[PDB]
């Protein structure tokens, strides 16, 4: 089961109508059993249409969506989307996270939370919690991705959780000093498994902005010990500097489960 | 109470619903005569599998349905997709019971009486509402402006229709329909618009086309020295601000879109305009009654709410009637809802309750009976 999270900037209906850029985005995508894609711009959902197009084109159950409506208390928004392959796994359930939205809500763009089934795994339930965070907010809403898993675990009793996202997690937008302020990070529950080291973005910037965090003891038995790590799709696909940054600024983050 | 509350009305459309309660002076629930039909498999987050969608959610959702018009030009070309924007009016919009609500329906000019006999049919057999009525639209028009006798020229957002009613029995002979409505109105603004040197490229480049020939479309008197007065440049310009910053600028085109009513060769229609047509279904009626129809030009319907239509029509029919005749062109301000007000007026009136169909007549006489 190869899974990743993949924030591709501004995703939208211009984006999907370069040939050559839409050819990539759906190139990568095919490399996965289960794709998070962030920055969602999508109205009417012409976009997320014509990547479906795309992948189903020959089978029409090559992928199945989960996609959330607009999120933003910013109010300039964007969506959740996953596509996974339904030979591979299943969606047992969903649900919107509650932030509370008022002035409390705790954030910009609430998780989506879907629970999978998996057959050909040893975890064969668990659910993905995926986050966007604003990147000026990025300390509290890792740390409040804390409460999200509680919640997973008081709806449907489950250990098995992986979060993972555009965490802004890396240089300016969390330092050394702040990640003692993360929960996510102090507790032991949660193995990180995109380290500090890596580099996600596509731009000349080292960060590990994106991240792949588990919980659940079958989980993470089933993570295939060093396949976390980002995909270089410029260096992988021979792209320019200036292809690679027409795709996106930011690069998948993929993890393979057994 | 019991029906007085109670009498719903539909008025089914080929772009818009309009729905509501007898009594109320306005439509309740008004919503695109969509049904969606998902592309792909997939869910929204928190909702499950739908199979179908409709109103609004289908237009909003667009990109990854196939999107279905239900009643093309007037008539239900697709009952299975009209069945569906019924339970969605009664159950979700207006969120009635339908088995205990009297439902007041229109239908259109020429109606197919087969068809008038099949929502009948399905009015009674798969909603089980207790009784119902089919009235025809121009019909309701005439009547939501006090009168019984006069032409209703009706426009909306597939078809144009004239259709002469005297005493209140609308003129099967002297009907006439145009093909041209406000959807064949926006997409030529569209092209208009785009040869100004502009691009509606995105999906919200696409429907706010329709709200700029809304708000800023103008029919203008002397469509002549309008296009003469253009070029001199006047402060006749209007700019309108896109969903973003994007300020676009409309001067002139904003009436070179209305005129295509009155020239139906604006758009490679070889028919004629409004104008003529009003008059030909008059030179087709009775001549004791040519003087009443020409007093009584009653207008309704969204595409004929641009300004200044109700003048250009005044002068034009003016100027092809004897002039010995009085012309007089009736266009009331809540004319996109003209249809639904009459038909909330006649079936909250004292009177009507003995025209009201009931099970007790279908059951007994087939869908015969509403037929008429
Ligand atoms: C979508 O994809 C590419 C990447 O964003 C778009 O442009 C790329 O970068 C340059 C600048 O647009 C393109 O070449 C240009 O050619 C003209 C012609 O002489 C020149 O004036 C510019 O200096 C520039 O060199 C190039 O085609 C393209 N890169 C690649 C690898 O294709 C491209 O325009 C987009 N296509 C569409 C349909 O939008
Ligand atoms: N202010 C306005 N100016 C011009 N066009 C308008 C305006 N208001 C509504 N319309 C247009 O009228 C159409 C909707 O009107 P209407 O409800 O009369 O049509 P309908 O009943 O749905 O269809 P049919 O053609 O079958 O009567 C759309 O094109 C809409 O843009
Ligand atoms: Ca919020
Ligand atoms: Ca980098
Ligand atoms: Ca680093
Ligand atoms: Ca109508």
């Amino acid at each position: 089961l190869k899974i990743a999270a993949f924030n591709i900037r501004t995703f939208g209906e211009t984006k999907m109508s370069n040939a050559t850029l839409a050819s990539y985005i759906v190139r990568i995508v095919r490399r996965y059993d289960i794709v998070l894609i962030q920055e969602v711009r999508d109205s009417h959902l012409v976009a997320v249409g014509k990547l479906l197009d795309y992948l189903n084109q020959d089978d029409p159950n090559t992928y199945h969506y989960v996609v959330s409506e607009p999120l933003g208390r910013n109010s300039y928004k964007e969506r959740y989307l996953f596509l996974f392959r339904p030979n591979k796994v299943s969606v047992l359930d969903t649900y919107q996270y509650d932030d509370g939205c008022c002035g409390n809500d705790s954030f910009s763009r609430e998780p989506a939370v879907v629970k999978f089934s998996s057959h050909s795994t040893k975890v064969k339930e668990f659910a993905i919690v995926a986050l966007h965070s604003a990147p000026s907010d990025a300390v509290a809403e890792i740390n409040s991705l804390y409460d999200v898993y509680l919640d997973v675990q008081q709806k449907w009793h489950l250990n098995d959780v992986m979060l993972m996202g555009d965490f802004n997690a890396d240089c300016s937008y969390v330092t050394s000093s702040q990640w003692s302020s993360i929960r996510l990070r102090t507790s032991s529950t949660f193995q990180w498994l995109i380290p500090d080291s890596a580099d996600t973005t596509a731009t000349s910037t080292n960060c590990a902005y994106d991240r792949i965090v588990v919980a659940g003891s079958l989980l993470q038995s089933s993570v295939v010990p060093g396949s976390a790590a980002p995909f270089d799709f410029q260096a992988a696909y021979g792209l320019s500097n200036e292809m690679a940054l027409a795709i996106s600024d930011h690069y998948p983050v993929e993890v393979t489960l057994t | 109470d019991e029906d007085e509350t109670t009498a719903l009305v539909c008025d089914n459309g080929s772009g818009l619903v309009k729905a509501g309660f007898a009594g109320d002076d306005a439509p309740r629930a008004v919503f695109p005569s969509i049904v969606g039909r998902p592309r792909h498999q997939g869910v929204m987050v928190g909702m499950g599998q739908k199979d179908s969608y409709v109103g609004d959610e289908a237009q909003s959702k667009r990109g990854i349905l196939t999107l279905k018009y239900p009643i093309e030009h007037g008539i239900i070309t697709n009952w299975d997709d009209m069945e569906k924007i019924w339970h969605h009016t009664f159950y979700n919009e207006l969120r009635v019971a339908p088995e205990e609500h009297p439902t007041l329906l229109t239908e259109a000019p020429l109606n197919p009486k087969a068809n008038r006999e099949k929502m009948t049919q399905i009015m009674f057999e798969t909603f089980n509402v207790p009784a119902m009525y089919v009235a025809i639209q121009a019909v309701l028009s005439l009547y939501a402006s006090g009168r019984t006798t006069g032409i209703v020229l009706d426009s909306g957002d597939g078809v144009t229709h004239n259709v002469p009613i005297y005493e209140g029995y609308a003129l099967p002979h002297a009907i006439m329909r145009l093909d041209l409505a406000g959807r064949d109105l926006t997409d030529y603004l569209m092209k208009i618009l785009t040869e100004r040197g502009y691009s509606f490229v995105t999906t919200a480049e696409r429907e706010i086309v329709r709200d700029i020939k809304e708000k800023l479309c103008y029919v203008a008197l002397d469509f002549e020295n309008e296009m003469a007065t253009a070029a001199s440049s006047s402060s006749l310009e209007k700019s309108y601000e896109l969903p973003d910053g994007q300020v676009i600028t409309i001067g002139n085109e904003r009436f070179r879109c209305p005129e295509t009513l009155f020239q139906p060769s604006f758009i490679g229609m070889e028919s004629a305009g409004i104008h003529e047509t009003t008059y030909n279904s008059i030179m087709k009626c009775d001549i004791d009654i040519r003087k009443d129809l020409y007093a009584n030009n009653v207008m309704s319907g969204g595409t004929t709410m641009y300004p200044g239509i109700a003048d250009r029509m005044q002068k034009e029919i003016t100027a092809l009637a004897p002039s010995t005749m009085k012309i007089k062109i009736i266009a009331p301000p809540e004319r996109k809802y003209s249809v639904w007000i009459g038909g909330s007026i006649l079936a909250s009136l004292s009177t009507f309750q003995q025209m009201w169909i009931t099970k007790q007549e279908y059951d007994e006489a087939g869908p015969s009976i509403v037929h008429r």
